[PDB]
């Protein structure tokens, strides 16, 4: 029901990695499963923030949906696979400002051209 | 037996397979199911000396 | 160590290997547990 | 050795007893300092690994950054957060403490 | 042991982000026991035969 | 040995046979049982430590008490000692929602 | 049956298909796995392979 039916978002409890979809066949005295995983490699170390707000627009701060944003100014990349994107509405949520997130003055990204 | 004490119905253990159930269970009465029993033993039809 | 007791406990068939045997059976399932245990608790990455 | 030359430590003595009754305590599988390197490796991993979705990528952020992130996640505003961080940090040391 | 790649913490308002680059995909294969064998056995026979 | 010939020594060493094959078949049997136990219990640790040491769980009482956190783990004699840091409220209010 | 809310409703979309949600559904943006469809099917199949 958990990994067959479904995808899991519990690590571990079907295969190793991150999983994707399982299959499961006869076995003498049960079942076998064959749970196929997304495993990484080759990782990399980037620059990321927590969220980006308009430098003249403080309040005005977005923050990445199931991604990152990283230096290259700002991209998104999805959070399993390094593969930098504009920065665009479909990737980005809005957000409370925070200590932490940059105060962006120049090439802003469209959700907060204002 | 009955509350008087007289024998008014009874089991030959040994006549069947049903039989046999029964008297595993001690009960005139045993649940539907399937069960196994004591196997049908060979017997010697002769000798060999 | 008597050798007289040896002698009469042949006579309960292989009943040390069956003693033997299953303490190891279990022993290795011990080790099998924690191989499989850690290497789940295992991060793949951390910061120092 | 140490029960030959020393012999039982009190009365009822089962580590002893092995060499005697004929029965023995086998190591474990891993040593302690092993034990320890994979909790320790897990302690460092937490604040990285518990945070966004995947299981594939690593956040190196501060502790204090990421419960802040479970606090917001489970009901409690970024502005309470805010105003009260050093309030947060005491009644979580004195969770721990 | 082996250690996990190490990722240090950042002395700023940014941080690191250890992201792959590539991936492959892996088969987990487990064996989860259902049943056991069923047996029955003729008791009687096996004591007394 | 010493006291009785073998029609009767026969007889009185088999008693402390079956006496002692009695036992060390019960000591099998209990380690074996032990052995499942814990081999349950190891599954049972890993999951917790991937549902609430990596990870914040949204389960109620799989982890700690109230609203989990953050947990910590370090090795115990014969097993894991979780630690599990829960958010547990106080002072509650009514309010017109 | 591993695609949306509810477990009423049964979506026949190939398996393809799903997989590509699945994936993105765990990260893989979908420029990624669009411009990858192909070495993804590979890298699949090598793993069942
Ligand atoms: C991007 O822009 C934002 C917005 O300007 C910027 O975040 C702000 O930083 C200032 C500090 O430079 C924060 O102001 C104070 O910081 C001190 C730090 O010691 C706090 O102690 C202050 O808290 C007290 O005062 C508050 C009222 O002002 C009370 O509510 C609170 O209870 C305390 O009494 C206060 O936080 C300012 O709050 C943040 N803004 C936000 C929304 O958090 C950010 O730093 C810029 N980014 C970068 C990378 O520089
Ligand atoms: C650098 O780290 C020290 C603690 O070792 C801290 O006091 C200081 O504020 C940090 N600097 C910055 C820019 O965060
Ligand atoms: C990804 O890893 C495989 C080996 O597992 C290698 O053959 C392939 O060239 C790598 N791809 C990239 C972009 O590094």
């Amino acid at each position: 029901n958990e990994c067959v039916k479904a995808q899991s978002k519990r690590s571990g409890f079907c295969g190793q990695g991150t999983h994707i979809v399982s299959f499961v066949v006869n076995a003498p005295n049960g079942l076998y499963f064959m749970h196929v995983g997304y495993y990484p490699s080759n990782h990399i170390e980037v620059v990321s923030a927590y969220g980006l707000c308009d430098a003249a627009n403080p309040t005005n701060c977005i923050a990445p949906v199931n991604g990152y944003f990283i230096k290259t100014e700002w991209s998104y990349t999805g959070s399993s696979f390094y593969a930098p994107e504009p920065i665009t509405s479909l990737n980005t949520k809005y957000v409370a400002p925070q200590v932490t997130y940059q105060n962006i003055s120049t090439n802003l990204p469209p959700p907060l051209l204002g | 037996f009955s509350v008087d004490g007289y024998i008014r119905r009874a089991i030959d253990c040994g006549f069947n397979d049903l039989s046999q159930l029964h008297c595993s269970y001690e009960s005139f009465d045993v649940e539907s199911g399937v069960y196994s029993v004591s196997s049908f033993e060979a017997k010697p039809s002769g000798s060999v000396v | 160590g008597f050798q007289k007791c040896e002698q009469l406990l042949r006579e309960y068939g292989q009943f040390c290997s069956k003693i033997n045997q299953a303490l190891h059976g279990a022993n290795l399932r011990q080790d099998d547990s924690v191989r499989n245990l850690f290497a789940s608790v295992k991060s793949s990455q951390s910061s120092p | 050795d140490d029960c030959m030359q020393q012999g039982p430590a009190s009365a009822r003595d089962l580590i002893c007893a092995q060499y005697v009754a004929g029965y023995k305590v086998l190591p474990p599988l891993m040593d302690v300092n092993m034990e320890a390197a994979y909790t320790s490796s897990l302690l460092g991993s937490i604040a990285g690994v518990g945070w966004t979705a995947g299981l594939s990528s690593f956040a190196a952020i501060p502790f204090a950054q990421s419960i802040f992130y479970r606090l917001n996640g489970v009901g409690i505003t970024q502005q309470v957060l805010s105003e009260n961080q050093k309030l947060i940090a005491n009644k979580f040391n004195q969770a721990l403490g | 042991f082996n250690h996990p790649i190490q990722v240090d913490q950042l002395n700023s308002s940014y941080f690191k982000l250890s992201i792959p680059t590539n991936f492959s995909f892996g088969v987990t294969q487990e064996y989860i026991q259902t049943t056991i064998q069923k047996v029955t056995v003729d008791c009687k026979q096996y004591v007394c035969n | 040995i010493q006291r009785l010939d073998p029609p009767e020594q026969d007889a009185q060493i088999d008693r402390l046979i079956n006496g002692r094959l009695t036992t060390l078949n019960a000591f099998v049997a209990q380690q074996l049982v032990r052995s499942e136990s814990a081999a349950l219990s190891a599954q049972l640790a890993k999951d917790k430590v991937n549902e609430c040491v990596k990870a914040q769980s949204k389960r109620s009482g799989f982890c700690g008490q109230g609203t989990h956190i953050v947990s910590f783990v370090v090795n115990a004699p014969n097993g894991l000692y979780f630690m599990h840091v829960g958010y547990y409220p106080s002072n509650h209010i009514e309010v017109v929602s």
